[PDB]
């Protein structure tokens, strides 16, 4: 199930 | 949802004071607190993130601290720039707002001038009555307005308005308007606004019989 | 500098759909997520949207979850929100926001920078201007003290009006009064002024209302 608050920027 | 709840919602403080705005979450949301100050018509702009990080180029007065479920933010000397409205935000969890805390200008008590106006001729051959009741220039923002039509409280048929504080003298000014049909409007003869304040030693009287 | 410019607002009607668009510069918008924030008339910020840097995960607020639809064009560095099924309750500011870079690690979605806003209102109202109204001062008044004069700007779509008085050169004691939204869908508001209590025989005492969208300029002289 995904973390709405993970990080959404380019690695 | 993480509900974020500041405290105080209004604080009232002067240049050079130091001013502290609270800010808890109903869940633990570790370090993830950020503060935004707002002015009247102007988008937000960040002062603190991750509880305490000041934002790149955020004057050095404003700090931030806390963890957990309670957050404070911090004015160390409040500049005449300063007075806003600040938010809190918790990003650990989706993304909510506490209800903002708008920092206002101290100023003495000030008592409301009253005064009731009633509708024009021009408006009445049109079919509406609007009473308007001002109070103009007092200090708290807090007042009551009551409007008895023949000594009767009116309730649901009425609404206000209240301007910013002052730019010279620090004051508020508040309007009332009360609606009736014209059939309504000429079924009753006294028509008063009671205003009662803490700048008002007893509650002060404003009517007019239509004619 | 981080630049973010809505557009796309304006009165609709309820029931219809609408796409608003935020154009980004100064940073390298195909690299970061997106968010869209809105705030209604004299009310607090409200998240509304998240979307991803690539699009590849969006989640939304419960109030507009099935209606609201985030997206974004990398090539053309535009964020957008289709707002469908349009309702009164979504009158609102709506604001675009960069997602802040964080420290390393950090759980994300703190704003380090907001468009100006676009204001979108959702309204059946047509295009009104005002009746503009006397508040003529009190014949019971106070010898040599003050009265209290003004105008009602009544029934008016859609905001601003503006109000001066005697074409600008009356400034001090001057309150306009923020519109209230009335039953009606229509605005009204008030603009008073306060005077000397003997000047009212002498000096003639006229309010200026203008409402740009029904081209709409009066002069209301108010008299005891």
């Amino acid at each position: 199930n995904a973390n709405p608050n993970a990080n959404p920027n380019a690695n | 949802d993480i509900q974020m709840t500041q405290s105080p919602s209004t604080l009232s403080a002067s240049v050079g004071d130091r001013v502290t705005i609270t800010c808890r979450a109903s869940q633990s949301i570790s370090s993830w607190l950020a503060w935004y100050q707002q002015k009247p018509g102007k988008a937000p702009k960040l002062l603190i993130y991750k509880a305490s990080n000041l934002e790149s180029g955020v004057p050095l007065r404003f700090s931030g601290s806390g963890s957990g479920t309670e957050f404070t933010l911090t004015i160390s000397s409040l500049q005449p720039d300063d007075f806003a409205t600040y938010y809190c935000q918790q990003y650990n969890n989706y993304w909510t707002f506490g209800q903002g805390t708008k920092v206002e200008i101290k100023r003495t008590v000030a008592a409301p001038s009253v005064f009731i106006f009633p509708p024009s001729d021009e408006q009445l051959k049109s079919g509406t009555a609007s009473v308007v009741c001002l109070l103009n220039n007092f200090y708290p923002r807090e007042a009551k307005v009551q409007w008895k039509v023949d000594n009767a409280l009116q309730s649901g048929n009425s609404q206000e308005s209240v301007t910013e504080q002052d730019s010279k003298d620090s004051t508020y000014s508040l309007s009332s308007t009360l609606t009736l049909s014209k059939a309504d409007y000429e079924k009753h003869k006294v028509y008063a606004c009671e205003v009662t304040h803490q700048g008002l030693s007893s509650p002060v009287t404003k009517s007019f019989n239509r004619g | 500098q981080v630049q973010l410019v809505e557009s796309g607002g304006g009165v609709v009607q309820p029931g219809t759909s609408l796409r608003l668009s935020c154009a980004a510069s100064g940073f390298t918008f195909s690299s970061y997520g997106m968010h869209w924030v809105r705030q209604a008339p004299g009310k607090g910020l409200e998240w509304v949207a998240i979307i991803w840097y690539d699009g590849s995960k969006k989640y939304y607020a419960d109030s507009v979850k099935g209606r609201f639809t985030i997206s974004r064009d990398n090539s053309r560095n535009t964020l957008y929100l289709q707002m469908n099924s349009l309702r009164a309750e979504d009158t609102a500011v709506y604001y675009c926001a960069k997602v802040g870079e964080g420290q390393v690690g950090d759980s994300s979605g703190y704003y380090d920078h907001w468009g100006q806003g676009t204001l979108v209102t959702v309204s059946s109202a047509s295009t009104k201007g005002p009746s503009v109204f006397p508040l003529a001062p009190s014949s019971k008044s106070t010898s040599g003290g003050t009265a209290a004069l003004g105008c009602l700007v009544k029934d008016y779509f859609p905001e601003p009006v503006t109000v001066s008085w005697n074409s600008g050169a009356l400034t001090s004691g001057v309150h306009t009064f923020p519109a209230v939204l009335q039953s009606s869908g229509l605005y009204s508001l008030s603009s008073v002024v306060t005077v000397p209590s003997s000047s009212l025989g002498t000096q003639t005492y006229i309010c200026n209302v203008n409402h740009k969208p029904s081209n709409t300029k009066v002069d209301k002289r108010v008299e005891p």
